[PDB]
């Protein structure tokens, strides 16, 4: 739904690297010389980064109205 | 409506609902999960059931504080206690106790507690459909955390259970009698040997097999603290002996450390599950480690595999080993030395790379001649066959000898690239050990994996239903070439073209079909069978009779020798007596 | 069909046993004579010997365990 | 692709049979006085014959 | 090899031991001891030997009390479910397709009169046991041919009231028939006032001449397609095969007594798949025999090991009464002797209405009708009586 | 001319990544349950009222995709997450499926 | 040789033995004689559990029971097999 | 609407409509792509349960359930279209004036 | 009124209040409860893997590489040379390369972009080894392996086939009304049916005593009276004191027996028909 | 007194006379109830035949659930009706005896010597009794005339499932169970042994209904299921 | 046919247990038994 | 708990 917090793998925190990675990737930029320069090099992280979906976007109009 | 002859009638009336078969209680069902620490007649059980399921028992002079100290602790306590029986029949819950510490000391003899499961409390456990006796068996609790039953991964086989999210049933004998007859009888460990013939049914699996190859193979060497770590998931403890090899460093072996448990009055002689291909030395002296030679319970050459450990194979050195030192030797040895096995597997490395599977590219192209050949010769009899020029098969008409001609050069062509396939990959890789050995696989897979999965056919004949005079529509009309009616000449690794991918599901759709007709048959003809023979018993003078007194046999089989008693169909192996006296001097 | 079939290799030893064998074999067993395996007076191998109802039949078997095993049939009317 | 029915969402699974208004021929069951049959299945605004 | 010295002690010693084994075990162990070659043994270890066979023999005898029949059903119906579609045919001959497995094994258990795909494996005599062209012809003897199945068209003209005949050549040629014995066959049928004119070299004409009906001119036509000219009746197809140095026929077909009325072939080696028909051939030890096999057949090929023991006792319980019983509703309610297991094995009230209405009495002897009223059975531990003195402590 | 000669196959089948290299009862057997995953199955999940509804916190869409997620929207409504797997035996407790 | 040898082999070999069936019926007995009343026949206290089955196993073990087994033959002949040692 | 909820269609047929399966998102997919033999269950036949060649690119090799179901249960492939239909009238006419 | 479910609790999550067309008030509940995966739960993966987990290991305990990374899920060797997925080990590379390179994997049948060879050489230029085997050390003693474990990515699936919906245990509780049997259901406090199968199991065992503690004092046990003429069931009772009989009145004597209430059933609905079953007594004692 | 156990069960056809008088109630009208009122007198919900709701006592005996057996009743039949069950065994019964004389329509002295015999093996060898009897009622049964009163008999044919229409020189004529119960009943205890059946307990004219027996209500409890009115059971 | 049959059973089995009671030696029991094989073989 | 007494 949202990122998260740490990576599963390893306790690295991951969700920091999130709004830059998914901006700069829309920017045109390729995804792995980001990825390295911005910290992550254990393929772990690499899988949390890159596979992440971000529903709650969509789900925020779809609230419980208590 | 229902009425009194629908009231008796089916499976779930009266005959078949209330008085066959009936809900009990004191049972419970949950799904099972591995555990290779337990004991081979040991089961783990959740919290949650053990102080929901009690066992009532009497309070004698002798276990009155081990009662008291149940009873302190209350029902949410374990272990504890649920209610407490008066000697006048009426029933206490300690639920709504207002001070159970004075109810414990003032109990005396004769009062009734249902304390929860402790360990070593004997439990019936099951498996449906319950095919045979020893699917259902008496074992000892042990309390775990967890939610769901824990069984060794040696107990499987008499189940004939896999952890794919099987769910098997628990009950609680709840009499002194039941109790006894249960663990008198019942228990697992004395059902080692099955009654359909002489062997073993609980044995070595899967990675025990393949640990025990690793172990026991000339080329394994261990240091004192691998010996010691690999030692210490076991209750050996004593002097380890000298090292093998003493210079120029101190070295043991695996053989010395499997020789530590072996009784030092212990032969014997036999091949091993590796000796099948160019290894087979057919005795004694054998470069390779084929043939298994133990002399006064110590094991000088020979490795360990399927053909010595493994469950359901008769005649091998555990079964021999079993049957001269009783299921106390045999549960002693399945809890010890099973454990070392799976710790040097996991100390080693033991994977699966892709690696094990490509073959080079030199044996591509021999493979791809073979085929071309194949083909060759088929188009030539097809050719030929239209004009005539063929002789039949004496007894066969024509269009019956072709089909023949062609399934038996397909045939020899899918053994031809078997075997070139084997030959030219490595002797010793993780895929050919599980297979030879006898843990995981056969060469029939190696060979699908590695070389051409081969014909596929649907009811032991070539894919035909499909169009008219042919099966797919891109094959031309009347086209009986091998490609055309479903032979495969791809691998696994490389991978099926589209219509080999259709042919293949076509031929392997029937298995997904005849399990349920099989397991059905199966049902009605043993209940039939057991309804007949259900009355018959063996009287004190060997004869076999009936209880309403009528002679069936005059004496049991022909010499009164039970098939769980018997090595193997066999009253006594003579050459096993010889071997076991005079075996350390041959 | 005057075919001879008691040397077929499916027929074991059929032999009509004596009245004082057949009378120590029922008090031995403790049973009434027809407990034991019927066998039809009309069978083709029992009336190959002659065998009347009445009587009781003692049959030898191969077997791989004993090589030789000894059983008894009754013959009854049919 | 569904209905809303009292609020559950129901669907409609599809059905194959063999076709109606067509003759099938075969052969008889061996050890019959009937050596071949032949079938139609006529199908009417309500009615199947 | 074994010095005499030796050889005479192991007669002394074998001598005194002949009536605590049975007589197979001994020429067994006996012979056992002769083949030791390579080791010198002492007198010690033949003690040994002697003493450890007899007390291993000992052993392993069964316990009376024992549910013997229980386990030997469980024994047989566990494989059961294990059985695999894996074969469709015969070892090597790819056509003359068989059924085993399970279906084979319900239809022996079930005592079926006539089985799936009936066979028979036919030895030769001496005589013309290696020689494949006099097996070749003995098999073409008896493959039951039919006029259907030599004739390429048939004609029927009601302007001329007749039928016309035509043959195929080829299959004229293999069958081994000529068109004059044909002719003598059809004449023998005896169809009435009739006459045959020939028209070709292969085809004829009958002209039907008494008869004078539209009906039952396609009447006579049929009977005459299905007039057989060879063979012995029953058998569909006859294929020479090479076992060892030998051959033999296998046969698509079973018929025992005709085959036995065939000239060389050896009698007192045929083998059948038909159990019934060996049954009301041979006898009822011949059949118990054959079940016997037949079922050690259909679990070995399978790969299945189950003891002989089991198989020997459900086959002794399976002809008990003289003659082959289905071993389920002819073989549990024609010896049940009980109402209530009787009526619990099916779930029918009609059993419970005709023991009413003969007045029938249950005596509770067996362990259904004990576990469904709630006494203890009297099998393994209910076999047992116990007798206490409480007055010596 | 065959437009495509990948979609012979269906709509759950599609999503198995080289399925060629697999045996045919295993396709079956991963169609049968992949129609049970637990994930996200709607997007206004929150309003709506079923009898029984299953919610996966954090799903992921495959590493390894095939041409068919992206077009049924799979990518969207993912029910699974990527796993570092290791191929090993260790300690005996993945023996036998588990 | 009344009717078999074989026969003969068996009911020597089970002459002088318990059969399985035979001694768990009389552990049974003696556990539910022990659950109540019926004080042990052996010193319980160096005995490892407490329980009554552990107590009549030993019991049986060492030969102190004074419990005899008749075997009734199908011929209506009776045999008395006594499990004290003494 | 009493058809709907219930699924007992006229003409004998039973379980023709049944409840939406929102497990997942698959779930649902597969689902709205179902296709049922009516014959099916009185007899396996051991023809009918068969992958027959027509069936290439018409309904999924893989996707079938396991049990009495195998075979009688499919799926719709990628590309399939069931037709629909039209008057005979004017194929009659146009064949007459062929 | 309406009550949670028996063996299940959770967090009210929501509360719904509407009309149904005619005025009725309708109320609807929602529930919520969190699952944390546990021995017992199913997994699964896209080439047909499922399987239970059989024991949850921490991040100390696990095999570490020679850069600190640890599996997640640990599979066994033995189970692919059987079921021969090559597409497992192939999807785990594939995935161990699209982490490593960033770069899109497509593994459509047939059409499989980019190739294995590809792959491989682009893994081993981005620091790993090309088989996608690692350098791995034992996580309890720090001792190297002998050999290198196999790594990848591969995706797993989790099923509803959880452990926390399957446990029901029953001890005693509420029974039938007509048979006074355990009722059925996880809801309504278990009740487990011990089938014809197990009997034959324990007959083949020859255990009676367990026979009868499983089938008979564990369900439908009952005491009857039966008259020593008739044979009919008679009762006793509490006007002062009497055995009596349903014909013989008081000029029989009656003794009791236990037995199966479900056979006192079916004795009872058999004389519903006109059949008449009378049950013949006898001795408890063996007189010799 | 001592405790017993089931030590056989003995079989049979209930008598009516025996109907009767194991009866507590004859159940005479035809309403379950009255504003709910179910301990009405003479219904099948008399409290005199059973209790089912926890709180109460039985008026029969002065016991609740936990020692109250169910208690029957009986229902005297008008007309005579046929058991649906029995009818094969009637049917047996109308074929093989003369319908005046009501005796089996065997000659005197071969009849003696059958029953002689049957007698003299009916234990030993039952198969052979049923095979003796078997063919007793086959030869019996293809006569078409009494040797004892010197009558033509004519012949009888199914229908099913329970209507017998005997042909009489044309014009077949339905049979009434009246008739047939008057008919069965001349049948002598010594000839209906002989064809394998017991006179003391199963005798055929009981075999026709005239008084109907009455479960109690612990066979046939009331549910009271779904929170609403009670749903009584089909019986 | 079948009542003969019947007959012959049903005197051997009389014959039989006459001689399990020691009321007859055995040499007469073998005259009681093939006089009635030779009495019941004619209609057979 | 039987007697079975008898005269
Ligand atoms: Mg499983
Ligand atoms: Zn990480
Ligand atoms: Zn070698
Ligand atoms: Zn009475
Ligand atoms: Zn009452
Ligand atoms: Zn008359």
């Amino acid at each position: 739904m949202i990122i998260p917090i740490r990576c599963f793998t390893c306790g690295a925190v991951v969700a920091d690297k999130w709004e830059p990675f998914s901006n700069r990737v829309m920017g045109g930029e390729d995804p792995e010389k980001v990825l390295t320069e911005l910290g992550v090099n254990r393929y772990c992280c690499r899988r949390m980064l890159l596979s992440h979906v971000n529903i709650i976007r969509e789900i925020i109009h779809y609230t419980r109205p208590i | 409506l229902r009425t009194l002859a629908q009231r008796l009638k089916g499976k779930e009336g009266r005959f078949r609902g209330n008085l066959s078969g009936k809900r009990v209680d004191f049972s419970a069902r949950t799904v099972i999960s591995p555990d290779p620490n337990l004991s081979i007649d040991e089961v783990g059980i959740p919290y949650t059931i053990a102080r929901m399921l009690t066992v009532p028992e009497r309070v004698t002079n002798i276990n009155i504080e081990r009662i008291r100290q149940y009873i302190i602790n209350g029902p949410d306590k374990w272990p504890g206690a649920n209610y407490v029986i008066k000697p006048d029949g009426r029933r206490i819950d300690l639920r709504y106790v207002k001070d159970r510490k004075e109810l414990a000391s003032s109990i005396t003899a004769g009062y009734v507690v249902e304390r929860h499961l402790v360990d070593g409390d004997v439990v019936l456990f099951n498996r449906q459909p319950s095919l045979h006796r020893i699917s259902m068996m008496a074992h000892k609790v042990r309390v775990l955390p967890g939610r769901t039953f824990r069984l060794n991964l040696l107990d499987c086989p008499p189940y004939n259970a896999d952890f794919d999210g099987d769910e098997m049933n628990l009950h609680v004998p709840q009499s002194e009698e039941a109790i006894a007859e249960a663990r008198e009888l019942m228990l697992v460990h004395k059902n080692i040997i099955t009654p359909r013939y002489g062997g073993p049914i609980i044995g070595g699996g899967q990675d025990y097999i393949s640990g025990a190859y690793l172990l026991s193979v000339k080329t394994t060497l261990l240091t004192v603290e691998e010996v010691a770590t690999i030692l210490g998931v076991t209750d050996f403890v004593g002097e380890l002996g000298e090292p093998a090899i003493l210079a120029p460093k101190p070295y043991y072996t695996g053989k010395q450390v499997i020789s530590l448990f072996l009784p030092k009055d212990f032969n014997f002689h036999g091949p091993a599950n590796i000796s099948k291909g160019p290894r087979a030395c057919k005795d004694e002296i054998c470069p390779h480690d084929s043939f298994i030679v133990i002399k006064n319970g110590l094991l000088l050459e020979g490795v360990f595999d399927k053909k010595a450990i493994g469950n359901q194979q008769p005649e091998s050195m555990l079964h021999w080993s079993i049957r001269e030192y009783g299921t106390e030797y045999g549960k002693w040895l399945m809890d010890n030395v099973f454990k070392m096995f799976i710790r040097f597997l996991e100390m080693r490395g033991f994977t699966m790379t892709l690696e094990d599977i490509t073959i080079p590219d030199e044996a591509q192209n021999e493979i791809t001649t073979k085929i071309k050949e194949g083909y060759s010769q088929v188009d030539e009899y097809i050719r030929k066959f239209n004009e005539g020029q063929l002789e039949p098969i004496p007894g066969r008409t024509i269009e019956e000898s072709l089909e023949s001609y062609i399934l038996d050069t397909l045939d020899k062509l899918r053994k031809v690239a078997g075997e070139i396939a084997t030959k030219y990959l490595d002797p010793f890789n993780n895929v050919y050990i599980m297979a030879i050995t006898g843990a995981r696989g056969s060469e029939l897979n190696i060979t699908q994996m590695t070389a051409l999965l081969g014909q596929q056919s649907v009811r032991g004949e070539r894919i035909r239903r499909g169009y008219r005079e042919r099966t797919l529509s891109l094959f031309k009309y009347g086209d009986i070439a091998p490609e055309a009616r479903g032979f495969v000449k791809n691998s696994f690794m490389r991978g099926l073209s589209p219509y080999e991918m259709f042919f293949h599901a076509a031929g392997g759709r029937e298995g997904l079909v005849d399990t349920a007709v099989k397991t059905s048959q199966s049902g009605y003809m043993q209940r039939r069978l057991i309804n007949a023979l259900s009355d018959l018993r063996i009287e004190y003078d060997g004869t076999v009779r009936s209880l309403y007194g009528d002679i069936v046999q005059v004496v049991y089989g022909d010499d009164a020798v039970h098939p769980m008693y018997s090595a193997h169909s066999k009253s006594v192996n003579v050459n096993r007596v010889i071997e076991r006296v005079i075996g350390w001097k041959r | 069909k005057k075919i001879d079939i008691s040397n077929h290799e499916l027929v074991p030893k059929h032999e009509i046993l004596q009245l004082e064998e057949a009378y120590k074999l029922v008090k031995e067993l403790g049973i009434k004579p027809e407990q034991l395996p019927w066998i039809r007076a009309s069978d083709p191998v029992a009336k190959s010997i002659g065998a009347k109802p009445g009587d009781i039949i003692k049959i030898t078997r191969k077997s791989p365990f004993t090589g030789e095993s000894v059983t008894y049939r009754y013959v009854i009317t049919g | 692709g569904y209905f809303i029915v009292n609020g559950s969402e129901k669907v409609i699974i599809a059905q194959e049979d063999l076709a109606t208004n067509r003759v099938l021929v075969d052969y008889g069951k061996s050890g019959s006085n009937i050596t071949h049959v032949a079938k139609v299945t006529s199908s009417a605004a309500g009615y199947r014959v | 090899m074994i010095d005499e010295k030796l050889k005479g002690y192991i007669d002394k010693r074998l001598n005194e031991i002949k009536d605590k084994i049975p007589d197979k075990l001994h020429e067994d162990l006996r012979a056992a001891i002769m083949d030791i070659n390579g080791v010198e043994l002492t007198e010690e270890d033949i003690d040994r030997i002697i003493d450890l066979t007899i007390r291993e023999y000992q052993q392993s005898l069964i316990e009376p009390g024992e549910a013997i029949g229980v386990v030997t059903a469980q024994s047989v119906g566990e494989p059961g479910t294990q059985m695999t579609l894996r074969t469709f045919h015969f070892a090597g001959i790819r056509e003359l397709n068989v059924t085993l497995g399970l279906p084979r094994l319900i239809e022996i258990v079930d005592a079926r009169k006539v089985p799936s795909t009936p066979m028979m494996t036919i030895y030769l005599t001496d005589e013309y046991k290696t020689d494949k062209d006099k097996a070749l012809d003995i098999a073409r003897r008896i493959e039951y041919t039919r006029v259907e199945n030599v004739v390429s068209s048939v004609s029927v003209d009601i302007s001329n009231m007749s039928i016309t005949l035509q043959f195929d050549q080829e299959m004229l040629k293999d069958k081994g028939v000529s068109i004059e014995e044909i002719k003598k066959i059809i004449t023998k049928l005896k169809l009435g006032e009739i006459r045959i004119e020939d028209n070709d070299e292969y085809s004829f004409t009958i002209y039907f001449e008494k008869i004078d009906s539209i009906m039952a001119l396609f009447k006579m036509r049929e009977k005459i397609l299905n007039t057989k000219i060879k063979g012995v009746k029953g058998i569909k197809r006859a294929i020479v095969q090479k076992k060892g140095d030998e051959y033999v026929i296998i046969t698509d077909g079973s018929n025992l007594e005709g085959i036995m009325n065939v000239t060389g072939v050896d009698i007192n080696k045929i083998q059948t798949n038909n159990i019934h028909e060996v049954e009301e051939v041979l006898g009822i030890e011949a059949a118990r025999e054959l079940i016997s096999r037949e079922i050690k057949k259909v679990l070995e090929e399978q790969g299945l090991d189950v003891d002989m023991r089991h198989i020997v006792l459900v086959s002794d319980i399976m002809t008990r009464t003289g003659d082959i019983r289905q071993i389920g509703r002819h073989g549990v309610t024609g010896e049940k002797s009980s109402v209530l297991a009787r009526a619990a094995f099916e779930v029918t009230v009609k059993h419970l209405l005709d023991a009413a209405a003969r007045g029938e009495r249950e005596e509770f002897k067996g362990v259904i009708e004990n576990i469904i009223i709630g006494q203890p059975i009297r099998l393994g531990t209910g076999i047992v009586e116990l007798t206490m003195k409480p007055n010596m402590r | 001319l065959e437009i495509w000669p990948s979609a012979i196959l269906g709509i759950i089948a599609s999503i198995i990544p080289y399925p060629e290299h697999n045996q045919s009862p295993r396709n079956t057997y991963q169609s049968a349950m992949a129609k049970q995953s637990l994930g996200l199955y709607a997007s206004n999940y929150q309003i709506r009222t079923d009898t029984r509804a299953h919610l996966l916190h954090y799903p992921q869409m495959p590493l390894v995709q095939t041409r068919m997620l992206g077009v049924i929207g799979y990518n969207d409504r993912p029910a699974g997450a990527n796993a570092i797997l290791a191929i090993m035996s260790y300690t005996g407790y993945n023996m036998e499926d588990s | 040789m009344t009717i078999d040898k074989i026969n003969e082999i068996f009911k020597e070999n089970w002459k002088n033995k318990l059969t399985k069936y035979e001694i768990a019926r009389i552990i049974s007995a003696r556990a539910l004689q022990l659950s109540m009343g019926a004080l042990p026949l052996i010193d319980t206290s160096n005995l490892k559990s407490d329980d009554v089955i552990s107590i009549a196993e030993e019991e049986l073990k060492r030969g102190v029971l004074p419990i005899t087994i008749r075997r009734i033959y199908p011929n209506g002949q009776v045999e008395l097999i006594s499990v004290r040692k003494i | 609407r009493h058809a709907l909820a219930t699924g007992n269609w006229v003409g004998g047929r039973t379980g023709v409509s049944q409840l939406l399966d929102r497990t997942n998102w698959l779930s649902m997919l597969s689902h709205l792509r179902r296709v049922v033999s009516s014959l099916a269950r009185g007899q396996p036949n051991f023809e009918a349960r068969d992958l027959h060649g027509t069936q290439w690119g018409r309904m999924c090799p893989f996707e079938t359930p396991e049990g009495p179901n195998s075979g009688l249960v499919k799926n719709l492939a990628l590309l399939a279209q069931v037709s629909v239909g039209i008057n005979e009238s004017v194929v009659e006419r146009v064949a007459y004036e062929l | 009124s309406i009550v949670t479910r028996h063996g299940e609790n959770g967090i009210v999550d929501l509360v719904l209040i509407t009309e149904t067309l005619e005025g009725n008030k309708l109320v609807k509940v929602r529930v919520r409860d969190l699952r944390i995966p546990e021995i017992g739960d199913k997994f699964a993966t896209r080439h047909g893997q499922k399987g239970v987990v059989g024991i949850l290991i921490d991040q100390v305990d696990m095999p570490y590489t020679a850069k600190g990374i640890v599996p997640d899920i640990i599979l066994n060797p033995h189970a692919l040379p059987s079921r021969m997925t090559i597409g497992q080990i192939m999807e785990a590379i594939g995935g161990k390369y699209a982490a490593l390179s960033g770069k899109p994997v497509d593994a459509t049948p047939f059409l499989e972009t980019p190739k294995l060879q590809e792959m491989q050489k682009e893994i081993l230029k981005l620091g790993h080894l090309p088989d996608s085997t690692e350098v791995v050390y034992d996580g309890r003693t720090g001792q190297k392996l002998k050999s290198r474990i196999l790594f990848g990515i591969v995706y797993y699936q989790k099923l509803h086939h959880m452990v926390a919906d399957k446990m029901h245990a029953r001890a005693r509780g509420p029974v039938q009304i007509l048979t006074r049997q355990p009722t059925e259901g996880r809801a309504r406090e278990g009740g487990l049916r011990f089938g014809e199968m197990e009997r034959d199991c324990l007959i083949g065992f020859g255990t009676a005593m367990l026979i009868k503690d499983r089938l008979l004092d564990n369900s439908d046990k009952a005491v009857v009276y039966i008259c020593d003429q008739c044979g009919y069931v008679g009762w006793y009772d509490r006007s002062k004191n009497r055995y009596v009989c349903p014909v013989h009145g008081d000029k029989s004597v009656l003794h009791p027996v236990t037995v199966s209430y479900a056979f006192k059933l079916l004795i009872q609905e058999l004389m519903s028909m006109v059949i008449s079953p009378r049950l013949i007594l006898g001795e408890k004692v063996n007189l010799g | 007194m001592s405790e017993k156990i089931i030590r056989g069960v003995k079989f049979g056809v209930l008598s009516p006379n025996e109907i009767r008088q194991m009866s507590v109630t004859a159940i005479i009208t035809s309403e379950v109830y009255d504003e709910d009122g179910t301990p009405i007198e003479g219904g099948v919900m008399d409290p005199k035949l059973g209790v089912i709701e926890p709180g109460q006592k039985c008026p029969v005996c002065g016991n609740t659930l936990a020692g109250c057996p169910g208690h029957f009743g009986h229902i005297e039949l008008i007309k005579p009706v046929i058991h649906i069950g029995y009818v094969k065994h009637i049917y047996d019964f109308l074929r093989s005896t003369c319908w005046r004389c009501g005796r089996i329509k065997i000659k005197e002295q071969d009849l003696e010597r059958y029953k002689r015999i049957y007698n003299a093996i009916k234990l030993r060898w039952p198969s052979a009794a049923r095979r003796l009897v078997e063919y007793i009622k086959k030869i019996s049964i293809k006569n078409l005339e009494c040797p004892h009163c010197g009558e033509k008999q004519f012949k009888i044919k199914l229908e099913k499932p329970y209507n017998f229409n005997e042909e009489r020189n044309g014009s077949i004529v339905k049979l009434s169970p009246s008739e047939i119960r008057d008919r069965l009943e001349r049948i002598p205890d010594s000839d209906v042994e002989l064809l394998g059946y017991d006179p003391k307990s199963s005798r055929p004219e009981w075999m026709i209904l005239t008084v109907l027996p009455v479960p109690p209500i612990t066979i046939r409890p009331s549910i009271t299921i779904e929170s609403g009115i009670r749903a009584e059971d089909d019986l | 046919v079948t009542i003969s049959d019947i007959e012959m059973l049903l005197k051997d089995t009389e014959i039989w247990d006459k001689l399990l009671r020691n009321e007859l030696s055995i040499e007469e029991a073998k005259k009681m038994f093939d006089d009635v094989a030779r009495s019941y073989s004619k209609a057979d | 708990m039987s007697y079975s007494l008898k005269t």
